[PDB]
């Protein structure tokens, strides 16, 4: 893959790595057998910290800043929730000690969120787990989630499209390289993009079926 | 919006 | 391949052509009519009927909304500022806005009709897309997800195959097609929202087979 | 159940 594509990848990878380590996140939940209603406070905080690092990550995307300064707001709050689930999936499937993996699962299930919404998540996490994705594939796919031209209130759709294109070509090539075992791994991936839209759709309804930080009220449209 | 808009 | 794109194309052609008062009721009329044709379309898709019986039920019951929306959006390339129903009616954009549902209607036009036209999307690609939507491993309670996923990958392979030979000076056509599927999912979920509301206020003739798809089984 | 089951035969 071209030295211009190859150097673009590195800025994404550098930017992506400013995230909290999976171990940090993992640690915060499985440490102390929490109150069901304090798990909410913890999860709230994580998502708030995710949004903050996510905003920073989007700023440095080539060239996100050339876009309309109200289409950036559309892009962000149109992808924030989807970005989160992808990152959770990344975290959940990172290898853990004996018994810690299942303990995490059941602690999330014991958070007041309904099994209606919880069973679909762990099935989606189990789903991307079996794709045995690399860190690079994760971050390029997150970037493709953010620069999705079909979000709401996007005044200039064609601008976003042409920003998204480059990333798809890299992700295609990377898929060939890291996984020539699975010849349709690239497509399998874009498949997951679809499934992430159901999380976007239901998120509002999930939270209201059982507070929030200022940044979360805003980017999730909740109270 | 407010926070988010910088 | 073991997923022949012409025999998928056959399924597309062998369930369509027909030339020849509320906006929403007319769409719901058309939706019901087309659900019957849909089942005949599903069997015509390789290896579909060969799956378990309760699995075929779950696939069609999960993706019927996206599939129908896909297939009327491609028909509506001819028409402009509107949609062409399977009953030979034209539902105009402006008529949609006044019937309450302009926002979801315009999204169908921009993200599905217009995009389909602008990339001159052919019937083989439509069938392969719909075949993917049909083979949804994520569907709840289905017996053998791996069987479904496997069938989906055969469609992917074959749709890529078809795109490189038929359009070699567009290397990223295959991806660009696949990116309609999320937009399709988001619209489909919004159209089910709207339909669940229209069912529950009573105001709309919802016929039997459309009703069956909306009531939890 | 009724309608869908039937057409699948
Ligand atoms: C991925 C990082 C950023 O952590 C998260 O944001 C969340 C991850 N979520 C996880 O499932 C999750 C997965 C693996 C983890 F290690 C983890 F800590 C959290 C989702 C959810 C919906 C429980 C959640 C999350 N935050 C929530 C806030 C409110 C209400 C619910 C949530
Ligand atoms: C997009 C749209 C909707 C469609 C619902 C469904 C499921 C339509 C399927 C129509 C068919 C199947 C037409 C045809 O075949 O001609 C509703 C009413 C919710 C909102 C406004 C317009």
């Amino acid at each position: 893959l071209t030295p211009d594509q190859q150097t673009l990848l590195h800025f994404i990878m550098d930017s992506y790595n400013k995230q909290r380590m999976p171990q940090e996140i993992t640690n915060k939940i499985l440490k102390e057998e929490f109150s069901a209603e304090e798990n909410f406070l913890i999860l709230t905080e994580m998502a708030t910290n995710h949004v903050q690092v996510l905003v920073e990550f989007t700023k440095k995307l080539p060239g996100f800043q050339t876009l309309d300064h109200e289409d950036q707001i559309a892009l962000l709050k149109g992808s924030a929730v989807e970005a989160m689930f992808l990152r959770s999936a990344e975290i959940f499937n990172k290898k853990l000690p004996s018994g810690h993996s299942d303990l995490l699962e059941e602690r999330i299930r014991n958070s007041g969120i309904s099994d209606e919404y919880i069973t679909p998540m762990f099935s989606f996490y189990k789903s991307i787990g079996e794709l045995k994705m690399t860190q690079e594939e994760y971050a390029l796919l997150t970037a493709i989630v953010i620069l999705s031209p079909d979000r709401q209130y996007i005044k200039d759709r064609e601008a976003v499209e042409k920003l998204q294109e480059p990333l798809l070509d890299v992700l295609q090539k990377l898929c060939k390289i890291h996984q020539p075992e699975n010849p349709q791994h690239f497509a399998c991936l874009l498949g997951r993009l679809t499934e992430l839209r159901t999380f976007n759709h239901h998120h509002a309804e999930m939270l209201m079926s059982w507070k929030f930080t200022p940044l979360l009220c805003e980017i999730w449209d909740v109270q | 919006h407010k926070i988010l808009h910088r | 391949e073991d997923m022949p794109v012409e025999r998928i194309l056959e399924a597309e052609l062998a369930v369509e052509p027909k030339t020849e008062n509320d906006p929403v009721t007319n769409i719901c009329q058309a939706a019901d009519k087309q659900l019957f044709t849909l089942v005949e379309w599903a069997k015509r898709i390789p290896h579909f009927s060969e799956l378990p019986l309760d699995d075929q039920v779950i696939l069609l019951r999960a993706g019927w909304n996206e599939l129908l929306i896909a297939s009327f959006s491609h028909r509506s390339i001819a028409v402009k500022d509107g949609i062409l129903l399977a009953t030979g009616l034209h539902v105009h954009r402006n008529s949609a806005h006044s019937a309450g549902v302009g926002a979801i209607f315009d999204r169908v036009l921009t993200e599905l009709v217009s995009k389909m036209r602008d990339m001159q999307m052919d019937k083989t690609e439509l069938g392969c897309l719909r075949a993917i939507v049909l083979f949804n491993p994520d569907s709840k309670g289905l017996s053998n997800p791996a069987e479904v996923e496997a069938l989906r990958e055969k469609v992917y392979a074959s749709l890529e195959a078809y795109c490189k030979h038929k359009y070699p000076e567009q290397p990223g056509r295959f991806a660009k097609l696949l990116l309609r599927l999320p937009a399709l999912r988001s619209i489909g979920l919004k159209c089910l929202e709207h339909l669940f509301f229209f069912k529950l206020i009573g105001d709309t003739p919802i016929d039997t087979f459309l009703m069956e798809m909306l009531e939890a089984p | 159940h009724k309608i869908l089951h039937r057409l699948l035969q």
